[PDB]
DNA sequence: TCAAGTACTTTTTCCGGTC
RNA sequence: CCAGGA
DNA sequence: AAGTACTTGA
């Protein structure tokens, strides 16, 4: 149904999948010629060039995470906390 | 890929019945009355009349040539050129279903003005009669209400023959002088 | 080489789920068939060239749908058919929960 | 690789398993499928329009599909079908069909039992739809009669009539593919002493099971839409295609037709030899016996492994291949084909240790790096790097073996004329060699562990053995008294990410199995650490130095 | 609740459901000689309300199916005479935690 | 008749587009995709209304791939014809057989048998016209037809005509 | 079989784990709702020792000339004699030691001191006494009422499950309980001054620490907790060679929920 | 409730008696998981293959063939939640890494 | 009616020859 | 199947 | 080798 951003419960920090997978999908989008938000400070590596962007919350990404009863809370990579 | 709506019915292996469309007001399960807008919100079938479509079709395209051209920043016979100076502007150009669309509807509106199509509009929609006819009405015109009746043959016992004959009256009394 | 049941298995331990369905399908059998809306079979006579869809006996020459599955799934949903027993496959749910 | 569709692609959401109506069947089907020969115009080598191919899928490798266009890579079968002459039961249904008919009214098609029953209103309340006819059956096996009228819902004394029919019913055995009853009978009270005893033909149980109520069959376990219980009996039997059936073509002219066109051909002329029986001057009993093989024949191509032992042995003695048995677990479709795979970026050595390697990384042979290939997107930042690989070749170590085009064709750089003067374009794929720092997937079987597959850093080596880390072995559990290892190469960008992100060798180091390390110093690193670790233990200038500049980060001091 | 010594024919087992809203045990004395909730291994199960439950459902997002279930002639289910759809919170000590609250709905 | 029908269409944007202009080139793409298009569900979509307010939503990552799919939800004007449906229209090509009516998006062909006996057929004229004892219908006339049926047929729909019942034929 | 009855269970966002029916298996993973890496055994002091030992360790008694903390230990220990208002802070801190006491010894019966919890306090302190230089002379610029309410706030901050409601909010202290009686027992006031002598800098340091590691310490919603149960069951089962059936054969048993079992036995 | 307790009792002796050590946890599920049914589940094809959980994932396991039949016979539904489902579907299974979905927001895009 | 017999089911880690 | 390897 | 499921005699 989605929950309202007020009404949000799940952890305000990235999971090490959602991280692993944001990682990997714009390294991947990097990768296929998508506009890099970031200076490549001499970067080539589109896995180092989404560290980069993810260092700096420069990535515009949004984390759909499901609930067991089909609910759902979005949380933006800029918003989650990165302890990992 | 192609377009959905908002009708979302389940047909589950049961394929059929899919019960023939003619105006004993049978129209498709898409053109029922009962619609949704994206809103959810349960709202009646938009019935057009050919100049209500004109209208709709030129102020749709005008407003997108505002966008167009913001986005880039960083008599009939007269408005028929006019028209085809819009659409080479907006639409597609291969797009020649709407080029003839245009011109068909310039040549067959009833009412050119907005203010005529308010009125038509109203006198029309009080009827209670069903937005296809409440178009068809907008659309053909007719003197004799069995014309009306004849044509479009929903109607039938829907409206008294006076009240009809009333009506067509004071659509032929708004008809734009061309 | 075979990346077996318990390799799944580590995967599955690891979190590798695009991993995985690499493994399982671009590494290995993956295929594309057109599958009916209505029955949710193999049925689809996809004349792709010509753009002609049909899914005769739907008499459905509109809604189909293509999808990406490994061959060995085709077969084996070819074999459950062959077998009288019907894997109709739907591309959206009516359940919830 | 396959062609472009317009069709919207999606994801399968839900499976809706159910049962084939004929109608279904013979709607779907292309062909039928009424000559047991598989091809041959007459001798002539080409399909025959009556078995394998009468529009169906297709063969010659070159020589399209006739129904769709497309041709082998591309085209799934078609299905076909095949009137049976008589109805059939199918092997695997043969059981529930049995408590089918102990359930319900063997002439009226009503259930035995109803509302009236409490126990039975109780057991129909059950939700759980295999629990419920459960429950319906261990209630309805032991009555024996249909029932006119029964108690009302408060008094014994007057009798409610609820549906008709006062008919006893048979005492249902099966007696190998045939299910035969035994009718409680009457005959001075008594009887029996010595009961009706007749086999329950297809075609009546099929008439029983077609009049069985949409609210009683649902009540049982059976859905009117996917699975009315009427089609547990076989009347069109669907003709799989040619893919799940195929040809070993060996040579030229030389056939070596699939176990189930064979078995297939075996029910088509069971089916003809009964047609014409039949149609003919039927002698009753000819019939029933040609019947009975046609039973048999449909039985024993899905299941060949029945309890009544004759195996349907192919002439070589070797029973013929059942579907049955082709999805039977551990080799054999789900677990062997689906939970399993064969896979390509995968390969496998003698593993031996290495003291100078680090503890994440892996020694590749160069011939294993020459082989193994990852597809890189040509684009802005590696396009030059690339184009020198590229160039490279082959043959090289930091090579290429392709290059993909937009539009979709494979370039060979082993064999194009254009291999020198070839041109990259962005958004090209070069296929390149792996190369030192990759992530890859190492493996040692069996693989009870998480930590059994590991990422490690390629280090492209000399010598023909995958080194590891001395370490890094205890996860493993690999020595090198000649074990061998897996080794699996990521495809894609994400895939990659996934490996150096959640399955790296560091990772791993504390492990949640007993919450801790899962690695540690060993042999002579553990024998020399006491030994050099002792009070008595000095070392001179000399060595201190050597043993300094040892240290890769070694601050100078 | 009926504590009878030995047995109940089935005559008299047969009266048991004949009166209700109102229900009726049988227990046989020889089980009851010991409390099985003394027991070492018996945590403290305790019986929710309807509203109590609704609220423990609301709050997880369940439906009755996804609860565990205690099995309604549990010795448990039985010692507090919990009904088909009644809900138990189990309050179990923890090697991990301390305290460990579990749920479990009747059969 | 003539419609406005809500309507949403799936696309799947390559992430190269991934920059400030995909909204921009989003509502591109639908406009190029939807617009001019005929289906047998919805008829012929004609124009896109209200272009500044399309609604985009957010575009889900399609895993194996690096392309983002939006469901683009948008509002525009329709032309079904049915069957009954009485429509005006101006001939287009006539022949031996009937004459063709142009009713805005569509044709709507009339048989020399949907017609009244007197209309006959006249070869021996520039354009080739239908003669009554008092009408005549040639290429630039304008008639009155009653759908008697559609026919959906790829990227338009056609349909038959008669103009022999009372109230309908030239204007 | 462990990992095909196992698969399909992982932690979703919620904390809970459940199959692919959504059925609950457990309530918080393992009870605890923290990733088993990040866990190592500690010793819970509060639990052992004697009555009278407990007290020299942990009671604080502002209102005995004896029994104050000597102003050699902090700075306000002259000020601090006597402070009636203060001693009730005292008294909750050691009031709270005792009944965690009582339940530790409730939940592990035998007085077992050792047990696996994540954050490794005693480490944490190792640190802040050679990250600010401890000096084991000097006197600590800590207040009672730093160190009392200090441990207090940070308890409060050790998030496993967030929730805003009764079911929830009790669910979070439950999860929380064990290691805070380890908390309470590592940073009691007398221990905090006397034992490890830190600062007030040095104290804000560890309790942000303890804050950190733990929030590192909960697992991951997507963890497949199911196939990792089965696998950690699995590997050392492969490593296996009153006398009652053992081992290989009797994990047989169990998982086959045998019913004619080979050694039955009662202990009486 | 107490026959959890025992029954990790016992699988905990078989690990200890070996002289290994198996975190709480993992034993713990195992105990949990032959639970929560209300009784005692075996992990056979008996117990645990005999559940609610969907044919795809269940045929996997032991009876295939049969459980295939059986959910033709009675029009059985797969949810295709479960991770056998997924891998048989060539699809990313919802396992760690999709356990959740991925957007690109035009709002944050347009931001940087 | 209820013990005991019957049928029939079910598994077992990963990696050349000769046929 | 048969023979072998960790 | 050890089960479910069903059948048979007291
Ligand atoms: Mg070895
Ligand atoms: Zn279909
Ligand atoms: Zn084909
Ligand atoms: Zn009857």
């Amino acid at each position: 149904k989605a929950i309202p951003k007020d009404q949000r419960a799940t952890t305000p920090y990235m999971t090490k999948y959602e991280r692993a997978r944001i990682l990997g999908t714009r390294a991947l989008q990097i990768s296929m010629n998508a506009p890099v938000f970031v200076d490549l400070e001499g970067e080539t590596d589109p896995l180092r060039i989404a560290m980069k962007e993810l260092a700096e919350k420069k990535i515009p990404l949004v984390i759909r995470r499901y609930l067991p009863d089909g609910s759902f809370e979005d949380w933006s990579v800029e918003e989650l906390i990165v302890d990992l | 890929v192609s377009t959905s709506t908002f009708q979302t019915r389940r047909r589950r292996l049961k394929k059929v019945e899919e019960e023939e469309n003619a105006a004993t007001l049978q129209l498709g399960q898409e053109f029922q009355l009962k619609q949704i807008n994206h809103q959810g919100e349960e709202e009646e079938l938009i019935a057009l009349n050919l100049s209500e479509a004109r209208l709709v079709i030129k102020e749709a395209l005008v407003e997108r040539r505002r966008a167009f051209k913001r986005s880039q920043k960083k008599t009939r016979e007269k408005e028929l050129e006019s028209i085809d100076v819009l659409l080479e502007q907006t639409t597609g150009g291969n797009n020649k279903d709407l080029k003839n669309t245009m011109q068909y509807l310039t040549n067959f509106s009833r009412f050119r003005d907005q203010e005529t199509v308010g009125a038509v509009i109203q006198l029309l929609k009080s009827t209670g009669l069903h937005p296809f006819e409440v178009a068809q009405l907008g659309s053909l015109a007719c003197d004799t209400a069995d014309e009306a009746k004849t044509l479009i043959p929903s109607l039938n016992n829907k409206i008294s023959d006076d009240e009809l004959e009333r009506i067509l009256k004071e659509l032929s009394n708004l008809e734009t002088l061309y | 080489l075979r990346f077996g049941e318990m390799e799944r298995d580590c995967m599955i331990a690891h979190g590798a789920a695009s991993f995985l369905k690499e493994r399982l399908m671009e590494a290995s059998d993956a295929f594309r068939v057109h599958i009916c809306g209505i029955c949710g079979l193999m049925t689809v006579i996809a004349k792709l060239n010509h753009n002609q869809f049909e899914c005769k006996g739907c008499d459905n020459k509109i809604d189909i749908y293509q999808i990406h599955i490994p061959y060995a799934a085709k077969l084996l949903f070819q074999e459950l058919m062959a077998m009288n027993i019907t894997p109709r496959l739907y591309t959206d749910r009516s359940r919830d929960f | 690789g396959q062609q472009y569709s317009s069709a919207p692609l999606r994801t399968v959401k839900e499976v809706q398993f159910g049962l084939f109506s004929p109608e279904e069947v013979r709607a779907i089907s292309v062909a039928k499928i009424r000559f047991p020969e598989t091809m041959d115009e007459t001798q002539t080598r080409a399909k025959i329009g009556g078995l394998n191919d009468p529009r169906l899928g297709s063969i010659d490798r070159n020589l399209k599909c006739q129904t769709c266009q497309e041709g082998m890579n591309e085209c799934p079968g078609h299905f076909g079908h095949i009137d049976l002459a008589k109805p059939v039961f199918h092997v695997g249904f043969i059981a529930k069909i049995k408590k089918v008919c102990e359930c319900v009214c063997m002439h009226c098609g009503k259930l035995l039992l109803d509302e009236h029953n409490e126990l039975m209103r109780q057991a129909l309340a059950i939700k759980d739809s295999k629990k419920r006819f459960a429950a319906i059956w261990t209630l309805c096996k032991t009555k024996m009669v249909c029932e006119t009228d029964v108690p009302s819902e408060d008094d014994p004394t007057q009798l409610v009539s609820r549906g008709g029919c006062g008919n006893t019913q048979p005492t249902i055995r099966k007696d190998g593919l045939k299910l035969v009853g035994s009718w409680k009978k009457d005959r001075a009270t008594g009887d029996a002493d010595e009961p009706e005893l007749r086999v329950l033909s297809t075609e009546e149980i099929l008439n029983i099971f077609k009049h069985i109520s949409v609210k009683d069959f649902t009540s049982l376990g059976f859905n009117e839409v996917f699975s009315r219980p009427e089609w547990m009996i076989l009347t069109c039997l669907p003709v799989p295609p040619p893919p799940v059936r195929p040809s070993i073509s060996f040579n030229e002219s030389q056939r070596g037709e699939d176990d189930l066109t064979f078995k297939l051909a075996d029910i088509l002329k069971a089916n003809i030899s009964l047609e014409t029986l039949e149609h003919n001057g039927a002698p009753h009993h000819a019939i029933e016996e040609a019947e009975s093989l046609l039973q048999f024949h449909v039985a024993t191509y899905m299941d060949n492994d029945i309890a009544g032992q004759p195996q349907a042995l192919q002439k070589s003695g070797r029973p013929v291949k059942s579907i049955r048995a082709r999805l039977k677990g551990k080799e054999g479709r789900i677990r062997g084909n689906l939970m399993g795979k064969r896979v390509d970026f995968s390969a496998r050595t003698v593993i031996s240790g290495d003291p100078n390697l680090e503890l994440d990384q892996v020694g590749v042979p160069k011939s294993i790096a020459k082989t193994l290939t990852y597809p890189e997107v040509v684009t802005p930042y590696n396009i030059d790097r690339l184009t020198q690989l590229v160039r490279n070749g082959p043959n090289e170590h930091p090579g290429a073996k392709y290059v993909i085009r937009d539009s979709g064709d494979r370039i060979d750089l082993r064999y194009s004329k254009r291999a020198g003067d070839i041109q990259l374009q962005y958004g090209w794929k070069v296929e390149r060699h792996i190369m030192d720092n990759d992530p890859v997937l190492f493996n040692r079987q069996p693989s009870l562990h998480k930590m059994s597959m590991m990422a490690h850093r390629v280090k492209v080596i000399p010598y023909s053995t995958f080194r590891l880390n001395l370490s890094v072995t205890s996860p493993y559990n690999a020595d090198f008294d000649g074990d061998e290892m897996n080794l699996h190469v990521p495809q894609s960008e994400e895939t990659r990410a996934e490996l150096s992100q959640l399955c790296a060798v560091p990772l791993q180091i504390v492990s949640p199995q007993s919450n801790k390390p899962c690695m540690g110093i060993v042999q002579d690193t553990l024998c020399g650490i006491r030994k050099l670790t002792l009070r008595d233990t000095f070392i001179e200038l000399d060595q201190v130095l050597n043993m300094l500049y040892w240290v890769p980060d070694w601050d100078g001091v | 609740i009926f504590v009878y010594q030995n047995n109940i024919t089935p005559s008299a087992m047969k009266l048991v459901p004949s009166i209700p809203p109102a229900t009726i045990e049988t227990f046989n004395e020889a089980a009851l000689v010991v409390n099985i909730t003394h027991h070492e291994l018996v945590p403290k199960h305790i019986r929710l309300s309807s509203d109590e439950k609704r609220e423990l459902l609301k709050r997880y997002r369940l439906k009755e199916s996804q609860l565990p279930r205690i099995q309604r002639a549990d010795p448990v289910a039985l010692y507090l005479g919990l009904k088909r759809g009644e809900v138990v919170k189990i309050i179990r000590k923890s090697e991990t935690s301390g305290r460990y609250a579990s749920y479990r709905i009747c059969m | 008749m003539f419609f406005i029908k809500d309507l949403s269409l799936n696309i799947t944007l390559h992430p190269s587009f991934f920059g400030p202009r995909m909204k921009q080139y989003l509502k591109t793409k639908l406009l190029e995709e939807v617009e001019g298009s005929c289906t047998g569900k919805f008829g012929y979509i004609l124009c896109v209304l209200d272009y500044d307010n399309i609604d985009i939503q957010r575009g889900r990552i399609l895993p194996t791939d690096g392309s983002a799919e939006f469901n683009v939800k948008y509002r525009a004007v329709v032309f079904k014809p049915f069957k009954g449906e009485v429509v005006d229209g101006t001939v287009v090509s006539c022949s031996q057989h009937g004459f063709e009516v142009q009713v805005g998006p569509m044709k709507v062909f009339v048989t020399k048998h949907l017609m009244p006996q007197d209309l006959t057929f006249n070869a021996g004229s520039n354009p080739p016209s239908y003669q009554s004892s008092e009408d005549v219908i040639t290429i630039k006339s304008r008639i009155r037809v009653k759908i008697e049926g559609c026919i959906s047929q790829v990227s338009s729909i056609h349909a038959i005509g008669s103009i022999k019942e009372d109230y309908l034929g030239a204007i | 079989r462990l990992v095909k009855a196992l698969e399909d269970i992982m932690v979703h966002y919620d904390n809970t784990t459940r199959n692919s029916l959504g059925n609950v298996i457990q309530f918080i993973y393992g009870e605890d709702g923290m990733d088993a890496a990040h866990i190592e055994k500690q010793s819970l002091d509060t639990i052992g020792g004697s009555d009278a030992a407990f007290e020299k360790r942990y009671r604080v008694d502002l209102l005995n000339t004896d029994h104050t903390l000597d102003p050699s230990l902090l700075e306000s220990g002259s000020e601090i004699l006597g402070d009636l208002k203060l001693q009730v802070l005292l008294d909750e801190e050691y009031k709270q030691l005792v009944k965690d006491r009582k339940f530790l010894r409730e939940v592990f019966v035998d007085g077992e001191a050792n047990w696996p919890l994540p954050v490794n306090i005693r480490r944490i302190i190792q640190n802040a006494q050679q990250t600010f230089h401890i000096d084991h002379t000097k006197p600590s610029d800590l207040t009672i009422k730093d160190i009392v309410l200090g441990v207090k706030d940070l308890q409060e901050n050790l998030l496993v499950l967030r929730g805003k409601n009764e079911i929830i909010q009790n669910a979070q202290r439950d999860a929380v309980t064990l290691f805070c009686c380890l908390l309470r027992s590592r940073l009691a006031t007398r221990r905090v001054l006397q034992e490890y002598r830190l600062t007030k800098q040095a104290f804000d340091w560890v309790l942000s620490n303890i804050e950190a590691q733990f929030l590192r310490s909960v697992v991951h919603p997507g963890e497949m907790v199911g196939v990792l149960a089965a696998q950690s069951i699995g590997e050392p089962a492969t490593q296996m060679t009153k006398k009652v059936t053992s081992g290989v054969p009797r994990l047989k048993e169990i998982l086959n929920v045998a019913k004619n079992m080979k050694t039955p036995s009662l202990t009486v | 409730e107490a026959g959890r307790a025992a029954l990790y009792k016992e699988v905990y002796n078989v690990i200890a008696s070996d002289g290994s050590y198996v975190n709480y946890r993992h034993m713990a599920l195992l105990v949990d998981v032959m639970t929560t049914q209300g009784g005692l589940t075996s992990v056979t094809r008996h117990g645990f293959n005999r559940s609610n959980t969907g044919a795809l994932m269940r045929c996997s396991f032991e009876e295939t063939v049969e459980i295939l039949f059986e959910a033709g016979a009675s029009a059985e539904l797969d949810d295709c939640r479960g991770v056998s489902e997924n891998v048989i579907l060539g699809q990313m299974a919802p396992i760690g890494t999709g356990a959740f979905d991925v957007m690109i927001d035009e709002e944050s895009l347009v931001k940087y």
